[PDB]
């Protein structure tokens, strides 16, 4: 081939390969570099008008970044978008938004319930039917009572990067561009320390640390969350005889299959803004502000609001804030240092970060919200039919998780029930109704799979599924025959 | 910035 076309380097024509297959040219020496060999991290790929490779920087100066020409646009650098409208949430949009931000209505007592501590939460949570009837959002002022393991105050980003590693790569939002890129934790810290100079804002929401032996012990979900978590139910963190018995039955599940979404760490700069959405899979959320402050803008999961949200999301429009077209559905709820927010399935929400913040939270699925979860799933699929998105923004192995839950959990219980008496409505009415609901949804999945084959990759052979569905139908019909008898 | 993909 040709020498000029050789990184870089790396000194090779083809990278070992995520580099993808992308290079960048040096506006000095003119030699090409594979992106992964340029010295740039993903978040810089679009920042520089003139890129100067490491070989040339001490004698050519740093790289020159585009002039901020359209601060009201995601492409704030493209002079062509100067005349175009203000986009939510460009720098221009967020600034303005902050000034009127507090005019948005507070919630009704039916919507959010504020409690002083976890003990009061427990009592109010129980009054409303508990987790199986959980439909409203809770804000807890003081964690005492929640059994939620958290770092002692004074703990901060500095401790996070030390434990996780300075080279650890986290997915970060470029707020003003409203996109996400990779950034070394170290690189985030440096920018986060520089409070007085911040051309662009950064805020990472996706830092899952359930696989870090040190971290996963410093910040855990509340006990009640752990108890109802479906992911937890399937991939128990047990040991010895327990784990062995868990193996003897084919109830073992690969760690690389587990959805890692229950232990997130979030850090964000003041002026950060994450736009409206529903957490993937219609998952519920715990959310604890260790430092800083967060303002959530929430709307109940009603059919009217879903219709509005679905339109909002599929609409190519970019200038219209969801709140303005939601008919007073959006409410304002502030969370401050030390406080905790508990959101059940379906809630549409946006969030403003008025102040540099460090948060620990997590997403989970639970039987109590099975319908709403499936409703949200439908919502995601409906939206996907129009726009094209990545898969790392939706609930990982959502369908597999249910196949496993049905087979490993619900099915075994209906069976044991069936083997004695035994009316499940007597001491397991909640399990039974979840089974019928999950089965209904799975039947559709099966049908769909037979009407156009499986998907791509893996994992559960159509054969296996069908075998499972045959088993579930049998036990379910048996149980219904028992009930009809009584 | 001048880039490329192969
Ligand atoms: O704090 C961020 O800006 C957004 N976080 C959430 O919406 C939460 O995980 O439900
Ligand atoms: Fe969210
Ligand atoms: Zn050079
Ligand atoms: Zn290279």
């Amino acid at each position: 081939p040709k020498e000029s076309d050789r990184c870089g380097g790396c000194g090779k024509f083809t990278h070992e390969d995520k580099n993808d297959f992308q290079w960048i040219g040096c506006d000095s020496c003119q030699t090409w570099y594979h992106f992964l060999c340029s010295g740039l991290e993903q978040f810089e790929y679009y920042l520089y008008e003139k890129f100067f490779c490491p070989k040339c920087v001490p004698h050519t100066g740093h790289s020159i970044r585009y002039k901020v020409v359209a601060p009201h646009r995601y492409r704030w650098y493209s002079p062509n978008e100067k005349h175009l409208g203000i986009e939510v949430g460009s720098k221009t949009w967020i600034e303005d938004f902050i000034t009127r931000e507090n005019t948005v209505p507070s919630p009704t007592d039916d919507e959010v319930c504020i409690v002083e501590d976890g003990y009061e939460f427990r009592r109010e949570f129980e009054k409303l039917g508990g987790a199986d009837n959980w439909g409203k959002v809770f804000m807890v002022k003081d964690m005492d009572g929640l059994n939620m393991t958290m770092p002692k105050p004074g703990f901060d980003l500095e401790d996070v990067v030390k434990i996780m590693g300075s080279d650890y790569e986290v997915d970060t939002i470029d707020v003003y561009n409203q996109s996400t890129y990779s950034m070394k934790l170290d690189t985030f810290r440096k920018l986060f320390r520089d409070t007085k100079n911040r051309p662009l804002l950064y805020n990472f929401l996706s830092l899952e640390f359930s696989d870090n032996n040190e971290m996963k012990e410093i910040a855990k979900p509340p006990r009640f969350v752990q108890e109802i978590s479906m992911v937890n139910r399937l991939w128990p963190d047990v040991s010895g005889a327990e784990y062995i018995k868990l193996l003897q039955r084919e109830e073992y599940l690969p760690e690389d299959q587990r959805p890692k979404v229950e232990q997130f760490c979030l850090a964000g700069m003041a002026g950060s803004y994450t736009d409206f959405h529903v957490d993937f899979g219609g998952s519920s959320v715990y959310y604890h502000i260790l430092k800083g402050e967060k303002i959530f803008y929430i709307a109940a999961p009603t059919e009217q609001n879903f219709a509005a949200y679905q339109a909002h999301e599929t609409s190519p429009d970019t200038t219209t804030w969801f709140g303005d077209i939601a008919n007073g559905a959006v409410k304002r709820v502030v969370i401050k240092e030390g406080q905790t927010l508990l959101i059940p399935a379906g809630w549409i929400h946006a969030v403003l970060t008025p102040v540099d913040s460090l948060v620990f939270g997590g997403n989970f699925l639970h039987l109590g919200n099975l319908e709403m979860q499936m409703r949200v799933y439908h919502l995601e699929n409906a939206i996907r039919k129009e726009i094209r998105s990545e898969e790392k923004f939706y609930f990982p192995n959502f369908e597999l998780l249910h196949w496993m839950y049905m087979r490993n959990v619900l099915l075994e219980k209906i069976t044991e029930a069936n083997q004695e008496g035994s009316d499940m409505r007597e001491q397991e009415k909640n399990i039974w109704t979840a089974s019928q609901i999950m089965k209904a949804e799975m039947e559709r999945w099966m049908d769909r799979e037979l009407r156009l084959g499986p998907e791509k990759n893996a994992i559960l052979p159509t054969d296996d599924k069908n075998k499972i569905m045959i088993s579930v139908r049998k036990q379910i019909e048996i149980q219904t025959k028992i009930q009809n008898a009584k | 910035a001048r880039t490329k993909q192969t």
